[PDB]
RNA sequence: AACGUGUCGCGAUGGAUGACUUGGCUUCCUAUUUCGUUGAAGAACGCAGCAAAGUGCGAUAAGUGGUAUCAAUUGCAGAAUCAU
RNA sequence: AGAUGUGGCCUGGAGGUUAGGACGAAGCUUAUGGCGUGAGCCUAAGAUGGACCGGCCUCUAGUGCAGAUCUUGGUUGGCGU
RNA sequence: UGAAAUGGGGUGCCCCCACCCGUCUUGAAACACGGACCAAGGAGUCAAACAGACGCGCAAGGGAGGAGAUAUGGUUGCCA
RNA sequence: AAGUUUGAAAAGCACUUUGGAAAGAGAGUGAAAUAGAACCUGAAGUCGUGACAAAGACAAUGGAAGUACCUCCAUUUCAAC
């Protein structure tokens, strides 16, 4: 099921946020949060501290929310989850859940190959056949 | 009297058949022909709606809605099979006499369950051609009962 | 538990290990890293001499202010020690090790010590008395041994 | 230790059952064979009683029921056992509402529970 | 006090929080309904025993 | 109220190099000089002790509760509401759907069983009775155990 | 070269998180509900085949007596032998 | 500094609804990638675990940490000094 | 059908760019103060009076409070 | 201060062997012993050990942009393509 292609697919920016100094200490979490410090030279914008988020950075809105393969991801809880997206599955694709099982995940593997929608940690091994 | 347009302000924003997951807004309905939560595309609320939806090998089964027997539910909702081989302009066009808004998708979705037939036909042939080879060390049967 | 590491044809080899072994940490962690090529007897053989302050222990770490010695120049650091307390303990070890091997039909003569390994063990408080009323802990340092060994041959 | 609506009252009031509440709430249910007899639904186990255990593990052994250890919520059968480390056998326990009672020893104020049980 | 706000009279200076330090004056109606039906309770079980005395 | 507070504890002050906040008196326990009398403090209050005379209780325009209830009830005469706010209704012959007044003599439940499988309604039944579980949550552990759909109510004059 | 740095695989030191809950807090109700010179509350010593603490008990001491219950208690030993 | 907005992200619970789980829940670990400007989400693996639990609407609060000579527990360089 | 390829990730290197955080301050990289590491705790809450926005009912009327009355004079409870 | 919460059940490791002993190596119980007594999960921080990457003194980290070597995580392709 060969997705909707759409315009390039180009990023603005791959490399993450990141905290200010969090390298230097071991309890500070990669993840972002904006420094609030008066004398702080990320806030102050002094070329060579790092970068903050903006409004600028958006992904286009058209290739906005598409995973490499060209499939916007909808979870799937149950094969009965399958049937919404037989109509769109040129678009969205599914992915198991988690906690989805080894005996659940047999079915939706097979009653998604039947229909033809598209899971992506589903079995590739039915489609690389 | 309750008119779509007041009662898809009621369940717009919160329903059994919403489903938005991870940001994406489908419907679970039974009654939506692609499955976006939009109102035309909501059967169980519309005044008349219709659906295509697949029946024995490929015949294409059509529930279908109308204004008069609008409540008491085993007679609202009415289905029709088409035969096997029909045309897919067949059935958007029994759709068409009821709910003319959805001639394209009824369409659409027709040519869609005969290629879902014509795929489960491929697939469950080579499934078992290959499950000859196996031996399996169990399998169960629900015995027929009277 | 334990055992960090895994020996290659387990059906020629001998762990050994003690745990809590009451005896200096950092002592223990320089007189077994030492061995951790050397064949049984001649690891045998450095130790004997050592306690005969003959060879010596090189400390590559745990240096902090030692004295220098001449004995240490035949493991290219300039600082070494003498640590019998610690030499004993790993005497009965290797002694150990040796009894595993030839109980599983092995000649001890020809097997070669693989991974010696050193931890720090949970450590056991007491205190000290010092000026102004004040209480300081003395807290000893115990360690973990572990090592095996296997067969080398043409 | 009836069972309550709040199960902080109810667990307390079970683990801390006396004795005779202990007889009580550990009880085999009986064979159909002493149902249609006696016409009761199940009864507390007794020291000789002759019984089978239909839960686990055991599940169709057959043993007369050494004794009733009621500190530990557990039944000793005879035939269920297993060997220690050494070589001698000890009874593995078992609770009673996994057990089934076939033959039930009988003395006068066991009977009167059996007439005073009667659902007919 | 800032703009034009009303000038507040409430009277909560004497001690009536029952602050880890004081006890403090508090009544409290949670028990309202609970003496609802037994004041109920009670003049039935009187008028059970009164009768047939109005 | 006097709880994170029971203690002798005052500040050492400054000049002892170590923080201000008050700290428990007296010699020989594992807690001698630890912190007290703060949020902060292990065991200290909680910020703002929770109080009896919280409001729990809201009044309501005796109108509005009125309004609501009767607003309530035009919902239930609406399949397509009813259909989306869960329930099955799939076989049901009727929207308000109704039935006889024999209904309340029936003494056995084997036959109000019937009755439910009779106007289709067994098929909701069905929807509550089979997804009942133990819930996640702590709610498990204060007195309520399971959950349960809500089901078909059955409105009857009487009380009888 | 050695020390030292860095990444990964495993391993120790350490005891967090979750899951678990016979505890806590608070709200409510019932009643032939209120101690003591006829020696109370509190205090001390003691008591078990084996018994430090704890619980129970007082030279009749891990209990006597009476009724109800209906075969245990149980870490070990001991013990009338099932109609009370 | 400050004001406000968000169909805006997270957390413990209550009313609903829809699902998952011994064919492996919460928790945990990872040169596991994918999505979002971001808070964060989600999948993969565990040679981790052993019984709970997710989404969505609404309600609710003891709801988001790096700094207080912050509190408690642990550990640590100095130092085999 | 094993590989090829694009993207993400890791480690090192090169050319270049780059003062240490939070804070009081006209002014902080400061020879200004707090600062070894981590885990778990950790700070605008509750109540009342008044006001103005915004949501809702009703409207020259609006709304109770306390209590009473029964379905319930029932129910372990769900019902405070 | 302190859950004494191992496990379904103590089945709480008989026995051989090195040791003065502690213990170690085997074996055995059990679905799990990496559930072996503080015994469920077993995090952060710090330390050991094998492998490996390199690296001059510019304290270290950091930005941007390449390349070198890995990764085998992802997506895509494999023939009138």
């Amino acid at each position: 099921v060969k997705p909707v292609v759409t315009k390039s697919v180009v990023k603005k920016r791959t490399k993450r946020f990141t905290r200010h100094r969090y390298e230097l200490f071991p309890q500070l979490s990669s993840s972002w949060r904006k420094p609030r410090g008066e004398d702080s030279p990320v806030r102050r914008r002094y070329k060579g501290q790092k970068a903050m988020p903006n409004k600028g950075y958006g992904s286009d809105r058209a290739t906005k929310y598409i995973t490499p393969s060209g499939f916007k991801s909808f979870p799937i809880q149950n094969v009965q989850d399958l049937y919404m997206l037989v109509m769109q599955n040129r678009k969205y694709a599914g992915v198991i859940s988690h906690t989805v099982g080894a005996r659940s995940r047999k079915a939706i593997v097979r009653k998604a190959h039947e229909l033809d929608v598209r899971l992506i940690n589903g079995g590739a091994k039915l489609r690389k056949l | 009297s309750h008119s779509v347009d007041l009662q898809w302000i009621l369940v717009r924003q919160n329903s059994r058949f919403l489903q938005k997951r991870g940001g994406i807004r489908m419907s679970n309905d039974p009654f939506n022909n692609n499955g976006n939560w939009t109102k035309r595309h909501c059967g169980f609320l519309n005044e008349k709606a219709a659906v295509v939806k697949p029946a024995k090998g490929g015949a294409i089964c059509v529930t279908v809605k109308d204004g008069s027997s609008n409540n008491k539910p085993r007679q609202t909702y009415r289905k029709t099979v088409h035969a096997a081989g029909v045309r897919a302009s067949d059935v958007s066009r029994a759709v068409a006499a009821v709910r003319p808004d959805l001639a394209d998708v009824s369409f659409r979705r027709a040519r869609r369950m005969a290629c879902i037939a014509s795929r489960t036909a491929k697939v469950a042939a080579a499934r078992k051609a290959r499950s000859e080879k196996i031996k399996f060390s169990r399998k169960s049967v629900r015995a027929k009962r009277h | 538990t334990h055992y960090s590491r895994k020996p290659q044809v387990s059906s020629k080899s001998a762990k050994a290990k003690v745990s809590d072994l009451r005896c200096h940490y950092k002592n223990t962690f320089e007189t077994a890293n030492v061995i951790n090529g050397m064949p049984l007897r001649k690891a045998q053989q450095l130790y004997r001499q050592v306690l005969a302050k003959t060879r010596c222990i090189p400390f590559k770490r745990y240096n902090g202010k030692i004295g220098r010695t001449a004995q240490a120049k035949e493991w290219g650091q300039t600082k070494g020690r003498w640590p019998r307390k610690s030499v004993v303990a790993m005497m009965s070890l290797l002694k150990n090790a040796e009894a595993n091997a030839i109980e599983k039909g092995l000649d001890p003569n020809q097997m070669v010590i693989k991974h010696v390994q050193v931890d720090q063990a949970a450590r056991m408080r007491r205190r000290t008395y010092r000026a102004h009323g004040r209480i300081t802990p003395y807290m000893c340092s115990p360690c973990h041994v572990q090592l095996f060994m296997s067969e080398k041959k043409e | 230790s009836i069972k309550c609506g709040s199960r902080r009252k109810a667990r307390r009031a079970h683990f801390q059952a006396p004795s005779h509440v202990r007889r009580v709430l550990m009880s085999a249910p009986l064979s159909k064979e002493l149902r249609a007899k006696y016409n009761v639904r199940a009864m507390p186990v007794r020291k000789d009683d002759e019984v089978i255990v239909k839960r686990g593990a055991f599940k169709g052994r057959e043993g007369k029921v050494t004794a009733c250890y009621r500190l530990k919520w557990v039944i000793h059968i005879d035939k269920v056992n297993r060997e220690k480390a050494n070589g001698s056998t000890v009874a593995v326990g078992i609770h009673p509402s996994n057990v089934e009672i076939t033959k039930l020893k009988l003395t006068h104020h066991r009977k009167a529970i059996l007439e005073r049980k009667d659902r007919s | 006090p800032k703009g034009n706000n009303a000038i507040p009279h409430v009277h909560q200076k004497k001690h009536w929080n029952p602050c880890s330090s004081q006890k403090g004056n508090v009544k409290v109606f949670l028990n309202q309904p609970a003496q609802k039906h037994r004041r109920r309770r009670l003049r039935l079980l009187k008028a059970k025993k009164v009768f047939p005395r109005p | 109220r006097l709880s994170g507070m029971n203690h002798s504890a005052h500040s050492w002050g400054t000049g002892r190099a170590v923080a201000r906040i008050p700290r428990i008196s007296g010699g020989g326990t594992s807690t001698s000089g630890a912190g007290a009398f703060g949020n902060m403090c292990r065991g200290g209050r909680m910020f703002a002790p929770t109080k009896i005379f919280r409001r729990w209780h809201r009044k309501i325009n005796l109108h509005q509760k009125r309004f609501a209830v009767v607003s309530a009830l035009a919902a239930s005469s609406v399949p397509s509401l009813v259909m989306s706010r869960g329930h099955r209704i799939d076989n049901v012959p009727e929207v308000p759907l109704v039935v006889e007044d024999s209904i309340q003599g029936y003494e056995k439940t084997k036959e109000a069983m019937a009755f439910l499988k009779a106007i289709a309604a067994i098929d909701d039944v069905n929807r509550v009775n089979d997804s009942r579980e133990i819930r996640a949550g702590r709610g498990k552990m204060r007195n309520r155990r399971y959950v349960a759909r809500r089901g078909p109510m059955l409105v009857m004059p009487n009380n009888k």
